[PDB]
C-alpha cells in the first residue's frame, strides 16, 4: 500500500501518501502544519526525520 | 460536564469539506487544493451554555473512499454531508451518500445536516430551493456555507451537534 497512518495529540491523527524514497519531514510536512504543528518542536515517537517515508508503510506512529 | 460529539464529514472530491474544517478549527482558508485521504480534528467549544468537546473527521473521495466508508460510518454519530454549489455532480451524490450511512446505521433518522459550501461565489449551478426539498425529504436542515468566509460555517456544525443532542 502507499497509504501510511499518523497518530497526532490531543487524540488527533492524519493519513498521509509517500513515494518511493521520500524523506519523513518531506512526505507529512504539510499534514503538521495542516494540523497546527512545527516539524521542528514535533517529536516522532523513536525515528529520524532522514528515515526514509516509503519504508515505514503499514506502520503507525505518533506525534509529540 | 463534559460531553463529547463525533462529526464526520462526507462529500464529493472537492466541496471544500477539508475547508470547512480548517476554517472552524484554525480561523484560517486555505487557497491552495491539497487532497485529503483521512484526518482528524479535535476541538472543545461551548455550545448553549455547555462545554462540548468534538471530533470532526475528514474524509477522502474517489476510489479511497469507496473501500473504507463503512468502517468510519458506523464509528461517528453525526454526519455533515457538503456540496459544493458550484458543480451539479456532487448535489446529485448527496443521496448516494445518505443511503449508505442509513443502510450502516441501519436507520432512517440519524443526525444529518445538508450543507451548501462555496456560497461566496456568483453564478450558482445549484439553487438553494432544490437543496431546500432535498433537506426536507431527509427530514434534515439546510445551511449555505462559505469556508472562504466563514459564513455560516459556526451555525452549520453547531446545528449538526444540536441534531445529535436532541435525538
Ligand atoms: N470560494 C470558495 N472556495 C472554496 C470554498 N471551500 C473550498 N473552496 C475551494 O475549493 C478548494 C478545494 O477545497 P477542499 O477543502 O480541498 O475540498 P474537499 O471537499 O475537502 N476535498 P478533499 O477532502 O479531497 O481535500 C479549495 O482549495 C478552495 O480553492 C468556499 O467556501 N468558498
Ligand atoms: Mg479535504
Amino acid at each position: 500500500s502507499n497509504t501510511i497512518r499518523v497518530l497526532l495529540p490531543n487524540h488527533e491523527r492524519t493519513v498521509v501518501k509517500v513515494r518511493n524514497g521520500m524523506s519523513l519531514h518531506d512526505s507529512l510536512m504539510k499534514a503538521l502544519k495542516r494540523h497546527g504543528l512545527q516539524p521542528e518542536s514535533s517529536a516522532v515517537f523513536r525515528l529520524d526525520w532522514n528515515t526514509d517515508a516509503a519504508s515505514l508503510i503499514g506502520e503507525e506512529l505518533q506525534v509529540d | 460536564p463534559m460531553t463529547e460529539y463525533k462529526l464526520v464529514v462526507v462529500g464529493a472530491v472537492g466541496v471544500g469539506k477539508s475547508a470547512l474544517t480548517i476554517q472552524l478549527i484554525q480561523n484560517h482558508f486555505v487557497d491552495e487544493y491539497d487532497p485529503t485521504i483521512e484526518d482528524s480534528y479535535r476541538k472543545q467549544v461551548v455550545i448553549d451554555g455547555e462545554t462540548c468537546l468534538l471530533d470532526i473527521l475528514d474524509t477522502a473521495g474517489q476510489e479511497e473512499y469507496s473501500a473504507m466508508r463503512d468502517q468510519y460510518m458506523r464509528t461517528g454519530e453525526g454526519f455533515l454531508c457538503v456540496f459544493a454549489i458550484n458543480n451539479t455532480k456532487s448535489f446529485e451524490d448527496i443521496h448516494q451518500y445518505r443511503e449508505q450511512i442509513k443502510r450502516v446505521k441501519d436507520s432512517d433518522d440519524v443526525p444529518m445536516v445538508l450543507v451548501g459550501n462555496k456560497c461566496d461565489l456568483a453564478a450558482r449551478t445549484v439553487e438553494s430551493r432544490q437543496a431546500q426539498d432535498l433537506a426536507r425529504s431527509y427530514g434534515i436542515p439546510y445551511i449555505e456555507t462559505s469556508a472562504k468566509t466563514r459564513q455560516g460555517v459556526e451555525d452549520a456544525f453547531y446545528t449538526l451537534v444540536r441534531e445529535i443532542r436532541q435525538h
